């Protein structure tokens, strides 16, 4: 509703912005409160924008586009603002193409989301009956028009240089920078990116002032951050925490601790950029400048929160086979270096992995994080160079014990029948494929590990549940 | 939903291909409207709306194998969907498709699908006809 | 121009706007290994062997895409980038069968240049390729993926300055791989027989069909006698696989041995180049005092008539209904010589040599057939020709010179300079010039058009009262680009269109021996075949003109009777028609 947006304070910044302050103090504002990119560039925010102002263009003409797309899974943080509040998104590039001079932008939506795709149509349809996009807005000289972009969410597209080639139709082609997508991005001339959360705190900066962002938090990032959790969680839901937050009050008296009276072993951030976050380091703050020093990034904002039940192997190649269809498979590294990794683990996970190989890992974790092209690439050992700095020992519980405690690693396990409460039905047997379970009535069934698949077919075939992964 | 070659050949591509900008642009967003009243893309057609298009077909032909967002010609006529996601892994479906290999014909992959998750995982697995 | 500070390894150097660290760095005597770059065509960076350190970066960055700034010192010898390098190269060594005694190229493949020179020591990473399969159906070029490495440079080629644009890549991961459209072979998707496609692929997947074999059979058997044949051009290629200096003429050379390879008989593409050119002008002379179709366009190439009798069938009535030279030679030789020596046609052979590979497609044609038997059955390519004479590996550089024989191998400068860019034109006004009007020239006055380099434009007066203009194009561009204007026919006025398949003649023709990108950056090559060309042209001693040949009208006024006679018009004038289309 446009006038439940307008009772709100609604549009209120483009009104005071258009009529009393140049575009040069509203470069100087931000610079003031802070900000830097959320999107995991980690650059200042409004130091690119002296860039893109000043920079020369050969027809006069500047580009400000808006990045919408979600990369991480189960990373619900951009579509909630999406289907929330659309409004104060598009007033956010009428200030933004305010400043530096810009005429018409595009906005990047994913085509599988029926619930905002729909929505924000209205939102741009009764925004231009007021008068708000278009022409003589606010009755200034200034122009400024959009046109609605239906994409479809490419995982490898998520990269700067991917969105200026996605609207030129070509594939989704990552080139080398410099020359910059601010410097020299569509058509030559140059644009601006950012995210949409970047624009969330544009009409708050302007409108409260700038002193109170940077009132809150530490010293190094100013202002505040928002996460989707997610994982065991007792609760599932969305958070709004400032900068000053630790993990042990996040996870407990925040987050609801651990359901079913299970432990806490890691916890896993930033998806597949990012990686897991210990017991050890549960007291420590989160930041751009302390996550790196403790092998991880702030990726979409996700969660991922892990109990005993799970192997750390397992979740290791979980995140990185998602990754390994999502390459563009330009550089040699991210396109035949990905699959490398996952020979090795694969003759681990089924015990064929043999001695010497724990180094092996390390010369592979160098090469793909110093010569990647795109950023997926560097990143993709970001979770296997924190598991091998903080969790190298039980590896050798597969290596050498061939063994797994978890008990989810499947091909080198056992089955163990519990004498006690077995009654010895023998409804597994029947059912087992491998003909590997044997025994008598009234009696619990022995078994022959040499001859099961580890199919796992027999242990709910047992109505007792007595069987054990030994 | 599909109204079989001709009629939609004709009307769909001398209705919304005629327009400006979007150099190859809109073209995806009509190869969605393909895959919205098709369920695949045409081959030898390619060429036709290329022609069209007075462009040739190796930058088309590249979107299509480069994203993932859409399907191909494999349909003989209908499609079993067998649900294995990591629940339904937990269940685990595997005899069944060693029967279906014994009766019906070849393994996963092959004409005589593949789904993620879509919902009510409490009966897993799921069969999709 | 604008003018930018750097420093390289501690030394100044002002460089104007453009310039990247790899070129400064080659004009600075320093040496960057790339497999990614080509000259003003393929700038991507993909292979990522050019890396170079630069100071304050977070990560490295590739040498031939990063432009300069205002001083940035960089440093090239770090442990850094030799262990990354290292790591890269152990990498992509992967994938491409180390069975290198059976690859095609072998010493002068780049990839093992790198490989012993990085030092690469053991092959930690043993693994799977992607999915095989070999398309060997095509009658030209044959591709194989086992050794491809992706590097994109074809694809490039054949869709920017070639303007054909059939390739492409799919997939993704290992599926990524390079491929026409729909999986089918490259004989009947509209492929041209470029031949730029094989010269630029930096890892010999592309490949000619080795037909050596046969070859082997024809020369086994007594009862079949053999003539062989040598371009124009090949000449000035041969040495470049003999390691020899630029431009050094190896002519009565490998006459001699080709002679002691005991091959009956040895004939040249000259004289029946000279022929055509008489024939060519006595078309000229009928259309024009006819009134005929305007412009009449020759057939030197096989290539771009295959584009265009492929793609623009509505362009048929201009052509010229004559052959190559090689077809007309071939002719001759299975009519007037067997007449003449009463030899039976069906036991005679005749193996020709020319660089443009897409003459092994109209050995495939049957319309080119004399009495039902096809003009030439046979012919092999320069690096065919290479291959054969290293299995034969006689001691090349110590042969004497000998001649060619009689009749047929006598010798003219203007069909020296038939095998340049634009001499065919040339020797056509040369002839039709001193038929009509009685006028001797040499050389012509060449206005270029600006902004495009390869259209030539020019008006000679061939006589007083008849201008002609002349339109030379050569590459792939500047005939599609001459083909549109011609479509909305601004171009009525002129008369000659000389359209040429490959870019900068067939001097820069597909079957020339192999050269490294390396030795491309210093010096075109094309322009020391020029000069060892116009050397060989200048020194020809007895003749510079066609028609003036004895030889020629004798043949003539004893079995020939004139041009456009009605025998001839069934012999040497045939009619060409539309193929199909599957793009
Ligand atoms: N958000 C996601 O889904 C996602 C996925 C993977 C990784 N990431 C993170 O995003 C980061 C971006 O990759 P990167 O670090 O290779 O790129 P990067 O350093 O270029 O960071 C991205 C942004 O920084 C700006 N930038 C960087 N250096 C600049 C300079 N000198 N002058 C002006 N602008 C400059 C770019 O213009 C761009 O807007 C990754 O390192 C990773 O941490 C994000
Ligand atoms: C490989 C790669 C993938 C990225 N994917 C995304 C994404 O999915 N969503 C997103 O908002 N930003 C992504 N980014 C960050 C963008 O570069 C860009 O920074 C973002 O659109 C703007 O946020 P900012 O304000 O931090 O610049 C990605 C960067 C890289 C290198
Ligand atoms: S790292 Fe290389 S292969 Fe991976 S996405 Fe980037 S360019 Fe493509
Ligand atoms: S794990 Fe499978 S094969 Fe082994 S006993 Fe149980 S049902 Fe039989
Ligand atoms: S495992 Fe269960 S089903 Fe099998 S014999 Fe024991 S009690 Fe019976
Ligand atoms: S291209 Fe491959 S097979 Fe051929 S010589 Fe080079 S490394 Fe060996
Ligand atoms: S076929 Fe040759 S030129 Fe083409 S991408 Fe592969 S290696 Fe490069
Ligand atoms: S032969 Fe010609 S058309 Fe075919 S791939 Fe090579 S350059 Fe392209
Ligand atoms: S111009 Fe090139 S393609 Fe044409 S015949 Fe000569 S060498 Fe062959
Ligand atoms: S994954 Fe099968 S229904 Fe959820
Ligand atoms: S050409 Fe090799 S890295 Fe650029
Ligand atoms: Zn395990």
């Amino acid at each position: 509703n446009i006038d439940e947006y307008i009772g709100f304070d609604g549009y209120l910044a483009l009104e005071k912005v258009l009529l009393t302050m140049s575009p040069v103090d509203v470069i100087n504002e931000v610079k003031a409160s802070g900000l830097r990119g959320r999107g995991g560039g980690g650059f200042p925010t409004g130091l690119k924008w002296q860039f893109a102002h000043d920079a020369v263009s050969e027809d006069g003409i500047k580009y400000v586009a808006c990045n919408a797309d979600e990369g991480d899974p189960g990373a619900f943080m951009d579509r909630s603002v999406l289907e929330g509040d659309p409004h104060a998104v598009i007033e956010a590039m009428a200030i933004a193409g305010y400043a530096v001079g810009a005429s018409k932008g595009y906005v990047y939506v994913r085509a599988e989301y029926p619930i905002a795709v729909n929505r924000l149509q209205i939102a741009i349809d009764q925004a231009k009956e007021y008068g708000i996009l278009g022409e003589n807005i606010f009755e200034t000289d200034f122009s400024f028009d959009l046109e609605i972009r239906l994409g479809a969410g490419a995982f490898v597209c998520g990269e700067e240089t991917a969105l200026m080639n996605s609207i030129e139709g070509k594939r989704g082609e990552p080139r080398p920078r410099p020359p910059f997508p601010a410097n020299k991005g569509l058509f030559g001339k140059p644009t601006v990116l950012n995210n949409v959360e970047t624009y969330a705190n544009i009409p708050k900066i302007i409108l409260n002032g700038a002193e109170w962002f940077a009132s809150v938090g530490t010293e190094k990032s100013k202002g505040t951050k928002v996460f989707a959790l997610g994982g065991k969680i007792n609760n599932t839901g969305l958070l709004e925490i400032p900068m000053g937050t630790t993990l042990r009050e996040i996870i407990y008296e925040i987050g609801g601790g651990i359901p079913n009276g299970k432990a806490f072993k890691a916890a896993q951030t930033g998806g597949p950029s990012g990686g897991c976050l210990p017991e050890s380091l549960l007291d420590t703050e989160i930041d751009y400048d302390n996550l790196i020093a403790a092998g991880s990034m702030m990726g979409s904002g996700g969660l991922i929160v892990m109990d005993e039940d799970n192997c750390m192997v397992d979740v290791a190649r979980f995140f990185l086979d998602f990754t390994q269809d999502e390459s563009c498979g330009k550089c040699p590294p991210c396109r035949i270096g990905t699959k490398r990794m996952l020979e090795i683990l694969e003759r681990i996970c089924d015990g064929k992995g043999v001695e010497g190989d724990i180094e092996r890992l390390e010369e592979l974790a160098v090469g793909i994080k110093s010569s990647a092209l795109c950023g997926l690439g560097q990143t993709a050992p970001n979770p296997v160079l924190s598991t091998i700095r903080f969790f190298r020992d039980e590896y050798e519980a597969h290596i050498r014990d061939k063994k797994c405690p978890a008990g989810v690693c499947k091909h080198l396990l056992d089955f163990k029948i519990n004498a006690d409460t077995c009654k010895g039905c023998g409804i597994c047997a029947k059912k087992c494929p491998a003909d590997a379970i044997s025994g008598e009535k009234k009696k619990p069934y022995n078994i022959d590990t040499s001859k099961c698949i580890k199919c796992g077919a027999c242990i709910e075939a047992c109505p007792f549940g007595s069987i054990s992964k030994a | 939903m599909a109204e079989l070659i001709p009629v939609e050949n004709l009307d769909v591509v001398k209705a919304i291909v005629a327009e400006h900008r979007e150099v190859p642009g809109c073209l995806m967003q009509i190869l969605q409207e393909t895959q919205l009243k098709y369920g695949y893309l045409p081959l030898e057609l390619q060429g036709t709306i290329a022609d069209e298009l007075g462009i040739p077909l190796t930058e088309v032909y590249g979107v299509a194998t480069f994203y993932s967002q859409f399907t191909l010609k494999p349909k003989g006529k209908y499609k079993i969907g067998i649900c294995l996601g990591t629940a339904c892994y937990v269940r685990g479906s595997q005899a069944i498709i060693d029967k279906v290999n014994s009766v019906l014909g070849t393994q996963v992959g092959d004409t005589t699908d593949a789904t993620r998750c879509v919902g009510a995982c409490g009966l897993a697995p799921v069969m999709m006809i | 121009m604008k003018e930018i500070t750097f420093k390289i390894n501690g030394q100044e150097m002002i460089v104007p706007e453009g310039t990247t660290i790899l070129e400064a760095a080659r004009m600075n005597n320093i040496d960057i290994p790339t497999l990614c770059y080509l000259k003003d065509i393929n700038e991507i960076g993909a292979c990522r062997m050019c890396l170079v350190e630069i100071a304050g970066a977070r990560a490295l960055q590739a040498a031939c895409v990063y432009p300069v700034a205002n001083g940035i010192e960089v440093l090239t010898n770090s442990p850094k980038v030799r262990e990354a390098r290292r790591v890269n190269l152990e990498l992509i060594l992967s994938n491409h069968n180390r069975e290198c005694t059976t690859c095609i190229r072998s010493e002068n493949c780049e990839l093992q240049t790198l490989a012993t020179d990085l030092g690469v020591s053991d092959i930690p990473f043993e693994g799977e390729k992607s999915g095989k399969l070999i398309d060997d159906l095509s009658t030209s070029v044959v591709r194989d993926e086992s050794k491809c490495i992706l590097c994109k440079r074809c694809v490039s080629v054949c869709r920017d300055v070639q303007s054909v644009a059939v390739l492409g890549t799919v997939g993704r991961g290992f599926t990524s791989q390079v491929q026409p459209v729909f999986n089918k072979s490259l004989a009947d998707v509209g492929c041209i027989n470029c031949g730029q496609c094989i010269i630029n692929c930096p890892v010999g997947a592309l490949k000619e069909k080795s037909d050596i074999q046969r070859v082997w059979d024809a020369i086994a058997d007594p009862s079949k006698t053999v003539i062989v044949q040598t371009a124009p051009a090949v000449r000035a290629a041969l040495g470049e696989e003999f390691g020899y200096p630029m431009g050094t003429s190896v002519t009565g050379k490998m006459a001699a041995a080709l002679r002691r390879l005991g091959f009956d008989k040895v004939f040249d593409t000259d004289f029946g180049a000279d022929v055509c050119i008489m024939e060519e002008g006595t078309e000229l002379i009928g259309r024009v005092t006819n009134g005929g179709v305007l412009p009449m366009i020759t057939s030197c190439s096989p290539g771009w008539i295959k584009f265009i009798e492929t793609y623009y069938p509505e362009a048929i009535p201009h052509l010229s209904s004559c052959k190559s030279p090689q077809n007309i030679t071939g002719a001759l030789l299975k009519n007037h010589y067997a007449q003449t020596n009463n030899i039976d046609p069906k036991d005679m052979v005749v193996v020709s040599i020319m660089p443009c590979t897409a003459k092994k497609y109209e050995v495939q044609r049957e319309e080119l057939c004399t009495d039902g038997n096809a003009d030439v059955d046979i012919s092999i390519t320069t690096r065919e020709l290479a291959r054969m004479i290293k299995e034969a590996r006689i001691l090349f550089n110590k042969l004497p010179d000998e001649d060619f024989d009689d009749y047929y191998g006598e010798s003219t400068g203007a069909a020296v300079i038939f095998g340049a860019t634009g001499g065919v034109m040339e020797a056509a006004v040369r002839t039709v010039a001193d038929v009509l009007n009685k006028k001797d020239i040499q050389e012509i006055d060449y206005q270029i058009v600006r902004g495009v380099d390869g259209i030539k434009k020019a008006s000679v007066e061939v006589t007083p009262d008849l201008t002609v203009n002349l339109v030379v194009a050569h590459g792939g561009a500047n005939i599609r680009e001459v083909m549109e204007q011609l479509k909305a026919g601004e171009l009525a006025d002129t008369h000659f269109i000389e359209l040429m398949a490959c870019p900068g003649g067939c001097v820069n023709g597909g079957g020339q021996p192999i050269v490294s990108a390396k030795d491309k950056m210093d010096i075109d090559i094309r322009t020391e075949r020029a000069k060892a060309l116009y050397d060989e042209d200048a020194n020809v001693l007895t003749y510079r003109k066609s028609h003036q040949n004895p030889s020629v009208i004798r043949l003539y006024e004893e079995y020939l009777e004139e041009p456009n006679s009605p025998k001839a018009h069934h012999i040497l004038h045939t009619k060409y028609s539309a193929k199909p289309k599957l793009v």
